[PDB]
C-alpha cells in the first residue's frame, strides 16, 4: 500500500482480472481483494449495508478473493525520494490522547 | 514478450524553465535490458515489476538501442 | 520482499507530553511501529494461506445435493437430516474430517 | 478431537473454515514464510527544521512449496517463481481446503 | 497473533533462495507433453507400461 | 546513488543472479531438493 | 531471437513400408521451448546448439503448443 | 533415454542452470572476483 | 587523429583545473542554488562463465 | 581553487553486498572517493607542466 | 568592461502560484558591485566567476542602484 | 462563532500534473472543530490561531461534516 493506490472496489465496480480493489467494510475491517473473474458489482447495492452484502458475496463465489503482499525490495530502497525517485512516501503513525468527564 | 518479466518505468511531469517541460513518459523495460544498462537516477521516477509490460510502450530484449535512447530522452524538454 | 513504517513526532509535543502526563513520547512510537510491523506480516500469512486453498466440499468431498464450497446448517443435505443443535452440529465435524482426508 | 490445531481468525470476513495439512518440517507446509531482516531501527533529525525523525525496516518473502498444486505431472518452463499469484496458487494449493459456513 | 504454526518457515541468511523437486518420469521423454509421472499421489501407475 | 536493485520476480532473472542495481548474484543459495513420495 | 539461443533439430527420411515413410524434416527450436518440450526419442534425428536459429522454419519460445504439435508431426507417416 | 543435454552455451542459461535434457542444475559457483589496481 | 595533430601544433592544449570555492560551497542547492548536484562514483561488480 | 565528490550508497546494497559477496558497499566507495581526488590531482600537476 | 572580473548571475525560471511565475534570468555583475551589494539568496539560482562578462546584460561598477534594482528584480513575479 | 476563537487554514497551489492544479484554499474553521477533526498533514499550508475566522469561508462547530468534506476538498485536483 506504501508502492501503491488501490481502486475503491464500489456500486457497479467492473473489476478486471488479476487486480486488487479495496474496501472498508462497517463491520470486520479493510479488505484487499484481488479480482479473479470479470465481474460487475451491480450498483442496485447503493448504501454500503448492501454494498457490503454484494461484496461478500462476491467473495463467497471466488470472483474476488483476499489478498496481501509486500513491497519490492526495488521499490523500498528508494521510498521517500532516494535517488531521484518521487511520490514515493513512507507510511506512518503514532497516537492521540483524549478525555472524558463526570460530575457529582 | 520478454518472457521473463518488465521493470516499469514512470515519470512525472517536470517543469524545466520558462516555457520548457519535461514530458512524463511511461515505459516498459525487459528486465534483463534493464539490468543491462539504464540511467535512472535523478530522473523524477517511480519503478516496479511485473509479468507483463504495464505500458502501451516496451522494449524488449532485442530492442537494446532503442531503449538506451529511450532512456535519455526521459529527460528530453519540450515546450 | 520489504516493508517499513516512520513515526516522525515533533519536539514540541514531546516536551509537553513528558511536562503534563509524564510519557516518554519516543519509546511509545518505537512500540506502536514495531507493534503495527509485526501485526501486518503475521495477517499477510493468513491472507496467503486462504487465498492459495482450494474451494473445500467439492469434488470428492462433496454431497450430490450440496451448494459446491459451503456448508448451510439450515440445509438437510449438508447437516445430513439433523435436528437441532445436537445432531445439526455434528455433522460439521463429519464435512471438516472429509476436508481433512482430500488433504491426505 | 485432540487432533487439529484450531485457531481463531479473529478478523474473518464471512463465515468460514480452512483446514490445512502441516508436516513435521519447516520445508513442508504448503506456504513458507522465510524472514531476512527484522525490526532494524532507523533514526534522525531534519536539520532543515530539526524536527526528529524515526521508523523501523524489514525484509521477509514467501513462497509455494513444490508440487503444491498437485494438479500436473510436470512445470511449464522449467524454472519457475514460487511466489504465490493468480496463476500458480489461487485456489490450487493441495495443502489448504476452504469452506464457507451459513446457518450457524 | 496466530504466530507462525500454520506455515513452514525457510529462513534466510542471505536473499532471494532457490528449491529443486524430482519427478520420476515415464515414456521415453521425461521432458514433454504427456509425460506422466510414476508416483503422482492422485493417479494410479500405468499398469500396462511393463506389461501387456 | 549506489543501488542494491532487485531481481524481476522472474524465476530466469533470479536463477541467473540478475538484478536492477550495481550488485551481481552469485545466484538464489540453495533450498534443498524436494522428493516425490511412493505410494503405499 | 530468443536470446538463450536455439537448439537445431534433424529428422532423418526414413522408409517403413510399401509406399510408407516418415519425411525428413529441418527446424530450429527456441532453447527454452526445446528445454519445455521434447518428445524426440527413437525418431532418427540429429540435434546441435545454436546462437541463432539454424533452420529457415523456426518455433519461438512464445509458441508452446506449436511446437508440441511440431513434435507428434515429426513421426507423421506419409507416402 | 535420460539424457544430459546441454546449455546453449549461453550465459544466461549456463548461470540460470538451465538445460535442454532431464536435469536442471544448481549453478556455476565461484571462481574468485577480479579487481584492479590502482594507477601509480 | 585530427585532434593529435591540434595538441602536437599547440593549438590545443591538455589542461586541468579545480572548481570556483564560490561554485563548490552552493553545490548541490545550499543557500538557494539549484541544478548544481555534487559528481558522484559508484560501483558495479558483473560476471561471466563458462562451459567443460 | 577546490575539487570535491560524493557517494551516495544505499543500506540495501550494504545488506545484501556483504551477504553474498562479503563487501563492505561503504568502505569500496571511500576508497574510490579518495583515490579519484588524488589520481586527478596528482594529473592536474603534469599537465600544467606539459601545457607551461 | 569593469577590468576586475565579473560574478555570472543564473536564476532558474520558477512557478509561484495560478498564472504567476518568476521569470528566468541570466546577468554579469562587476565582482566589486555584486561584492558591494546584492540580495540574491534562496533563490533557484546559480553563480560563478569569470574574466569577462557571460551575459548579454551586464551591470559595470558605476550602476550602483541600477545594479541593486535589477538584482531585487530577479524575485519579481508576473503573469 | 464558537466563542472559543479559530484555526486558520490556507493552502498553496500546486503543479500536480500536466495540466492539473490543486488550488489553495482558504478556510476558517472554529477551533473546537478543527480540533476534533483536521486531516491537514501533507496539505501545503500555513495556519495561525485567531479571536475571529480570518477567511471568507467560516466552518463553524455546529457544521462538523460540512467541515469534513471542505477538508477533503483541499487535496482536490481539477483542470
Amino acid at each position: 500500500g506504501a508502492a501503491k493506490k488501490f481502486p475503491a472496489l464500489a456500486a457497479s465496480t467492473q473489476t478486471t482480472v488479476g487486480d486488487i480493489y479495496t474496501h472498508f467494510f462497517q463491520e470486520t475491517g479493510t479488505v484487499y481483494l484481488q479480482a479473479s473473474v470479470q465481474v460487475t458489482i451491480d450498483a442496485g447495492a447503493t448504501d454500503a449495508a448492501k454494498l457490503d452484502a454484494e461484496i461478500k458475496k462476491q467473495m463467497e463465489a471466488g470472483a474476488l478473493v483476499e489478498i496481501a503482499e509486500g513491497m519490492a525490495t526495488s521499490i523500498a530502497e528508494l521510498q521517500e525520494g532516494f535517488n531521484g525517485s518521487t511520490d514515493n512516501p513512507w507510511n506512518e503513525m503514532g497516537f492521540r490522547i483524549d478525555k472524558q468527564v463526570i460530575e457529582a | 514478450a520478454s518472457a521473463r518479466g518488465y521493470v516499469n518505468i514512470k515519470t512525472f511531469e517536470q517543469k524545466l524553465d520558462g516555457n520548457k517541460k519535461i514530458e512524463g513518459k511511461e515505459v516498459s523495460v525487459a528486465f534483463p535490458l534493464y539490468s543491462d544498462v539504464h540511467k535512472i537516477s535523478g530522473a523524477h521516477y517511480q519503478t516496479f515489476p511485473s509479468e507483463k509490460a504495464a505500458y502501451s510502450t516496451v522494449y524488449e530484449e532485442n530492442q537494446r538501442t532503442e531503449w538506451i535512447a529511450a532512456n535519455e530522452d526521459l529527460w528530453k524538454v519540450t515546450g | 520482499k520489504s516493508r517499513q513504517l516512520k513515526a516522525a513526532y515533533s519536539i514540541e509535543l514531546a516536551q509537553d507530553l513528558r511536562a503534563v502526563h509524564g510519557m516518554d513520547a519516543d519509546a511509545e512510537l518505537s512500540g506502536i511501529l514495531a507493534t503495527e510491523i509485526m501485526l501486518e506480516i503475521n495477517r499477510e500469512v493468513v491472507d496467503w494461506i486462504n487465498y492459495s486453498a482450494q474451494v473445500g466440499k467439492s469434488g470428492m468431498t462433496l454431497t450430490p445435493g450440496s451448494k459446491a464450497g459451503v456448508f448451510d446448517f439450515q440445509d438437510p443435505i449438508d447437516i445430513r437430516g439433523a435436528r437441532w443443535a445436537g445432531e445439526s452440529f455434528k455433522a460439521l465435524l463429519f464435512q471438516i474430517d472429509k476436508e481433512a482426508v482430500e488433504i491426505a | 478431537g485432540g487432533k487439529y490445531r484450531v485457531y481463531i481468525d479473529q478478523y474473518a470476513k464471512q463465515d468460514y473454515f480452512t483446514v490445512g495439512y502441516k508436516g513435521p518440517n519447516e520445508m513442508d507446509a504448503g506456504i513458507y514464510y522465510a524472514p531476512y531482516v527484522a525490526l532494524t531501527p532507523l533514526r534522525g533529525s531534519d536539520p532543515k527544521n530539526f524536527q526528529p525523525v524515526m521508523g523501523f525496516k524489514t525484509r521477509y518473502g514467501i513462497g509455494i512449496n513444490p508440487f503444491a498444486e498437485s494438479a500436473a505431472q510436470a512445470p511449464a518452463s522449467r524454472i519457475q517463481s514460487g511466489m504465490p499469484s493468480i496463476l500458480n496458487s489461487l485456489g490450487k494449493n493441495a495443502y489448504f481446503r476452504r469452506v464457507y459456513v451459513k446457518g450457524i | 497473533l496466530i504466530a507462525f504454526d500454520i506455515c513452514g518457515v525457510q529462513p534466510m541468511n542471505s536473499p532471494t533462495g532457490q528449491v529443486f523437486a524430482l519427478r520420476a518420469v515415464y515414456g521415453k521423454d521425461p521432458v514433454a507433453a504427456g509425460a506422466k509421472e510414476a508416483f503422482h499421489p492422485m493417479y494410479g501407475p500405468d499398469a500396462m507400461f511393463s506389461g501387456q | 546513488a549506489e543501488i542494491g536493485g532487485d531481481h524481476g520476480y522472474n524465476a530466469t532473472n533470479i536463477a541467473a543472479g540478475q538484478t536492477s542495481g550495481a550488485v551481481t548474484q552469485i545466484g538464489p543459495a540453495v533450498m534443498g531438493m524436494v522428493r516425490r513420495a511412493i505410494p503405499n
